[PDB]
Order: C-alpha cells, then sequence, then structure tokens
C-alpha cells in the first residue's frame, strides 16, 4: 500500500522525546486535506543537502484521515551526536535539533 | 559501503551545435524513498576554474544554468543532455552523489570541442615529503556559523574526492574514512576562517584542495589551493 507525499504543512504537537530504546518519538499535526498521504520524514546533519542520516523506525508513516488537523506519531532512529529531525518537504518543512548520547 | 560513481564516455569530441548525452551510474540507488528525491548532482569544471554546480536533485537546474542543459534519470542511472553544444561548454563534467557520506564523484566526462558569497583560498604551496601544511579558507558574503564547510581533493583532471566537513558553530565534523588521519578540520569563528591541516605529506597528496559549501541551491566553491609535494 502506497500513497503520494503529503503536500501541506506539519506541526510538532509536542517536544520530540527519547524513547526507552534510545530512539525518538515525534507527534505531528497535519494541516492538509489530501489524506491519506505519505508523511515525508528523515534526519539530517546538514539542512542544505538533506543527506539522510539515521533512519525512520515507522514503516510507511501516513496521515490516515482526509480531514484537516489530524495527528500521527512516528519513531526515528537518530545517529550518534547531533542531527535535525525533518518533517515535510519544501519551504514549509519543520525541523527540530536532536542530540543523541 | 561507499557508493561508486561511474561515468561514460571518458571523453567526448563534438562540433559546435551538436546534441550530446553523457551517462552516470551509481553502485547504489540515490532515490531516497522517504522524500522521493534523487540525491544526484552534475558539476561542470571549465579550464582554470573550480567545479560549478549545474544540476541538483538529478533534474533541478541551478540559477543561471541554461535550458540546453538537462539532467534526467532516477535510482542508479542518470543522464546529462546538452541539446546544442557551445564552444564555451568545454569542460569536464562530474556527477556526484550526496545520498550518503562520504560523498563520491564520478571520474568525469571530458567534453572536447573540435568543430556575493566568497570562499578565498591562498595560492600554491610547495612542500617537502614528511612536512605538514595548514590550508585556509576565508568565508564572506553569508552567515558563516550555521553552514557546513566541506573540503575536496582533486588530482589533475581526475574525479574529486570528498575529504570531510566541519560545522563552524558547533565544531562538529564528519570525515571521509580515507582521510581520517591525513586531514584535520578546524575553524576560527572570530575570523570566519576554516582550516584543513594535512599531515605526513607525500607526493600522493599533491592536488588542488578546495573548500566548498556543497549542495543544492547554495553550492559555492573556493578557488582551490594547489599543493605540490616534492
Ligand atoms: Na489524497
Ligand atoms: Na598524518
Amino acid at each position: 500500500v502506497s500513497y503520494s507525499l503529503c503536500t501541506a504543512a506539519f506541526t510538532f504537537t509536542k517536544i520530540p522525546a527519547e524513547t526507552l530504546h534510545g530512539t525518538v518519538t515525534v507527534e505531528v499535526q497535519y494541516a492538509g486535506t489530501d489524506g491519506p498521504c505519505k508523511v515525508p520524514a528523515q534526519m539530517a546533519v546538514d539542512m542544505q543537502t538533506l543527506t539522510p542520516v539515521g533512519r525512520l523506525i515507522t514503516a510507511n508513516p501516513v496521515i490516515t484521515e482526509s480531514t484537516e488537523n489530524s495527528k500521527m506519531m512516528l519513531e526515528l532512529d537518530p545517529p550518534f551526536g547531533d542531527s535535525y529531525i525533518v518533517i515535510g518537504v519544501g519551504e514549509k518543512k519543520i525541523t527540530h535539533h536532536w542530540h543523541r548520547s | 559501503m561507499d557508493i561508486v560513481m561511474s561515468q561514460s564516455p571518458s571523453s567526448l569530441a563534438v562540433s559546435v551545435g551538436e546534441k550530446i548525452t553523457m551517462s552516470c551510474k551509481s553502485s547504489q540507488s540515490l532515490l531516497y524513498s522517504n522524500n522521493e528525491k534523487n540525491y544526484l548532482a552534475w558539476y561542470q569544471q571549465k579550464p582554470g576554474q573550480s567545479p560549478k554546480l549545474l544540476i541538483y536533485w538529478a533534474s533541478a537546474r541551478d540559477s543561471g544554468v541554461p535550458d540546453r542543459f538537462t539532467g534526467s534519470g532516477s535510482g542508479t542511472d542518470f543522464t546529462l543532455t546538452i541539446s546544442s553544444v557551445k564552444a564555451e561548454d568545454l569542460a569536464v563534467f562530474y556527477c556526484q552523489q550526496y545520498y550518503s557520506y562520504p560523498y563520491t564523484f564520478g571520474g568525469g566526462t571530458k567534453l572536447e570541442i573540435k568543430g556575493q558569497v566568497q570562499l578565498q583560498q591562498p595560492g600554491a604551496e610547495l612542500l617537502k615529503p614528511g612536512a605538514s601544511v595548514k590550508l585556509s579558507c576565508k568565508a564572506s558574503g553569508y552567515s558563516f556559523s550555521n553552514y557546513w564547510m566541506h573540503w575536496v581533493k582533486q588530482r589533475p583532471g581526475q574525479g574529486p574526492e570528498w575529504i570531510g566537513m566541519i560545522h563552524p558553530n558547533s565544531g562538529n565534523t564528519k570525515y571521509n574514512e580515507k582521510f581520517k588521519n591525513k586531514a584535520t578540520l578546524t575553524v576560527d569563528k572570530s575570523s570566519s576562517m576554516v582550516y584543513m591541516q594535512l599531515s605526513s605529506l607525500t607526493s600522493e597528496d599533491s592536488a588542488v584542495f578546495y573548500c566548498a559549501r556543497l549542495g543544492n541551491d547554495m553550492d559555492y566553491w573556493g578557488q582551490g589551493t594547489s599543493v605540490t609535494v616534492s
């Protein structure tokens, strides 16, 4: 099952939080109505290149509702040290700095 | 496992006005499923100049790049098309993957014709085997602190090699394993200066060393410092 990328803006509903596994859980609210759609999610150390680091734990993160302001959670496996959590694509993408150690 | 970039043909001799195609193949897919982008760039290096970004995200043209340059392809197979060659296009064209660290470049296609951001680097050094040298990179025209500064090594007419990068604000670094004991990156935040110290110099180190802000719509290269080891 596949979906096209979500096109609208995301917002963090709360501070990203370390899980007991050392991973990071993130909850986002989605302003769009094109759901169901694929949530763009990655981590990077360099926002200019967006070269991926770490990986997404959540297999196929999706917004499942077609109504605005629905929420979803995703889990990320951040790299050693400092990185950025990057949700969404384009100019309206959101970022949050993360430190793992 | 490092990604290997392969280009063909090694050289292309064409007359002005011809349409040409050149190929770039990666050993691993550069299509990142999370955001559906191809992390592939095309660089043009004219005589006497630093490499200049032409295409990023496999098909996005950088500002000022004419429509007659077209990047295409996806995954592991990419193509740069020049619809109508001009004499000024004479250059070596390099593809580069930025899907994974370390960044890697192809061996280049040499195009032969028959028919405010500043990164300032000093002039040539010449040194003896066993010595060390501290190369400098003076940055201006942008907010220095938050942009990664990369260092690149290029032997004559050969594929560039990504040495590593340093973030000035945090001092964080990422090194290519092949240079982890050869190069040391530091910054002087008070002077917007980036340094790369090369140790235990040998003739294998003789090359032009570039500092560069790499990637997408903010790609900028210094003029390079030529280092020759006796
Ligand atoms: Na939809
Ligand atoms: Na050394």
